[PDB]
């Protein structure tokens, strides 16, 4: 499921803004 | 509404033209605990000595700001935040700087990030997501009317107050601009295609971001996700969006109009502006005035036991806030 794929991903925690 | 926005602009312009400066100092607060960290600053719960009130102090290391090329952005952030006034925007109570850091002291929103509740619960039902979405729509109508683009909408930047209402924080990428701008900034999952494509963009990017936010709130995951930002950008540009089976037909229709790659078709950026959104079937049950007036019963009220309680926030490793005896980047931050 899409939910399962998201949960197993590396981006489920707080996301910080883009910084160059 | 047009009557209200006109007066609002007068108030904003006065503060934009003559910004508040040096309204407090470090030793007037007792630093308690870190509430959150980002790519740029650290926000700590603090207690103001003379009043006894708690606040959320955003601390920015001047050298880090310079290193990350956020000088102009940080000046934008503070100049804009001190000039705005809206029910769903966090209030800047004080601001000041010292040899090493820049400080922005906001009202402490104890309910925690929408992010934490969203991840814990899994997802928000449609009426629940709608309640929050309405507040963002009104806030963007307000900001946009002042020629301001927000540029960082995401659950991590949205706080839930004691009454269950939204308080938008983090004006790090906020900018006052008439026309288009080009900075590649924001958070990966929320970037509109035009930002990624480096073609120049306008306030319409906030409306795209709203689409991403509504989708994430209702689904429990973003419309475009992957392990690395580059993969996310590929997905965003492709434009293909899939909706959970539980999404109502009305919600899907609204989302197809917000997550619209075509600027001539994206809701919020058309002839009727924000009205295409307010009048959309998904918001039919929304009493816009009642929302603005905070008269609607919140779908969720965070638990809070007394002032100073940080139970609605994750714990972070504490770090010493150093202050050199030599002033750093004085000229750069003169207006702060
Ligand atoms: N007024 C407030 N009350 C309570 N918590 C807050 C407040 N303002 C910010 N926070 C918390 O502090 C975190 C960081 O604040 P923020 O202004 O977003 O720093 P930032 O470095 O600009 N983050 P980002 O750019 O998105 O990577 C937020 O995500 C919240 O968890
Ligand atoms: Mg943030
Ligand atoms: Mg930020």
């Amino acid at each position: 499921t899409t939910y399962a794929d998201f949960i197993a991903s590396g981006r489920t925690g707080r996301r910080n803004a883009i910084h160059d | 509404v047009k009557e209200f926005l006109a007066k609002a602009k007068e108030d904003f312009l006065k503060k934009w033209e003559t910004p508040s400066q040096n309204t407090a100092q470090l030793d007037q607060f007792d630093r308690i605990k870190t509430l959150g960290t980002g790519s740029f600053g650290r926000v700590m719960l603090v207690k103001h000595k003379e009043s006894g009130n708690h606040y959320a102090m955003k601390i920015l290391d001047k050298q880090k700001v310079v290193k990350l090329k956020q000088i102009e952005h940080t000046l934008n952030e503070k100049r804009i935040l001190q000039a705005v006034n809206f029910p769903f925007l966090v209030k800047l109570e004080f601001s000041f700087k010292d040899n090493s850091n820049l400080y922005m002291v906001m009202e402490y929103v104890a309910g925690g990030e929408m992010f934490s509740h969203l991840r814990r619960i899994g997802r928000f039902s449609e009426p629940h997501a709608r309640f929050y979405a309405a507040q963002i729509v009104l806030t963007f109508e307000y900001l946009h009317s002042l020629d301001l683009i927000y540029r960082d909408l995401k659950p991590e930047n949205l706080l839930i107050d004691q009454q269950g209402y939204i308080q938008v924080t983090d004006f790090g990428f906020a900018k006052r601009v008439k026309g288009r701008t080009w900075t590649l900034c924001g958070t990966p999952e929320y970037l509109a295609p035009e930002i990624i494509l480096s073609k120049g963009y306008n306030k319409a990017v906030d409306w795209w971001a709203l689409g991403v936010l509504i989708y994430e709130m209702a689904a429990g995951y973003p419309p475009f996700f992957a392990d690395q930002p580059i993969q996310i950008y590929e997905k965003i540009v492709s434009g293909k969006v899939r909706f959970p089976s539980h999404f109502s037909s009305d919600l899907k229709d609204l989302l197809r109009n917000l997550l619209q790659v075509d600027l001539t078709k994206r809701f919020g950026n058309l002839k009727n502006g924000v009205n295409d959104i307010k009048n959309h079937k998904w918001f039919a049950t929304t009493d816009w005035i009642a929302i603005y007036q905070r008269k609607v019963e919140a779908p969720f009220i965070p638990k809070f036991k007394g002032p100073g309680d940080t139970s609605n926030f994750d714990d972070y490793e504490e770090e010493e806030i150093r202050v050199s005896i030599n002033e750093k980047c004085g000229k750069e931050f003169t207006e702060f």
